[PDB]
């Protein structure tokens, strides 16, 4: 899908989450959604609000965490 | 700009309207522009630039 290879640039996220994901260094979401909840809570200095925001931006476009992919990217 | 009003205003008149210096107003304008530049608020907008 073109969108999970669409950068976190275009998630319309807040810059706090920007710092979190820059630390994690996940540019596209095709590997983002295979990661679980604790794999996101392994973030440096990241808590409930930013992660609820990221699940918000996922379920705005019809996705979430934990999904499985094949030959990605 | 003059968007849907009378005369556009300099930054200082705007800071007057919000009790800020013009630098505060430049920060606000730049942040709003950066927000709008991204698609999902800008797909149709940039399509108005038909080229």
């Amino acid at each position: 899908d073109p969108i999970l290879l669409r950068p976190v640039d275009d998630l319309e996220l807040t810059v706090r989450s920007a710092n979190c994901l820059k630390a994690e260094a996940i540019h596209y979401i095709g590997d983002l959604v295979q990661r679980t909840e604790v794999e996101l809570l392994k973030t440096p200095n990241l808590g409930k609000k930013s992660l609820t925001e990221i699940k918000d931006v996922l379920a705005s476009r019809g996705l979430s965490l934990g999904m499985r992919l094949e030959n990605w990217p | 700009f003059g968007i849907d009003m009378n005369t556009d205003y300099t930054l200082e008149e705007v800071g007057k309207q919000f009790d800020v210096t013009r630098e505060r107003i430049r920060q606000i304008e730049a942040k709003a522009l950066r927000k709008l530049r991204h698609p999902s608020r800008s797909e149709v907008l940039r399509s108005f630039l038909d080229d």
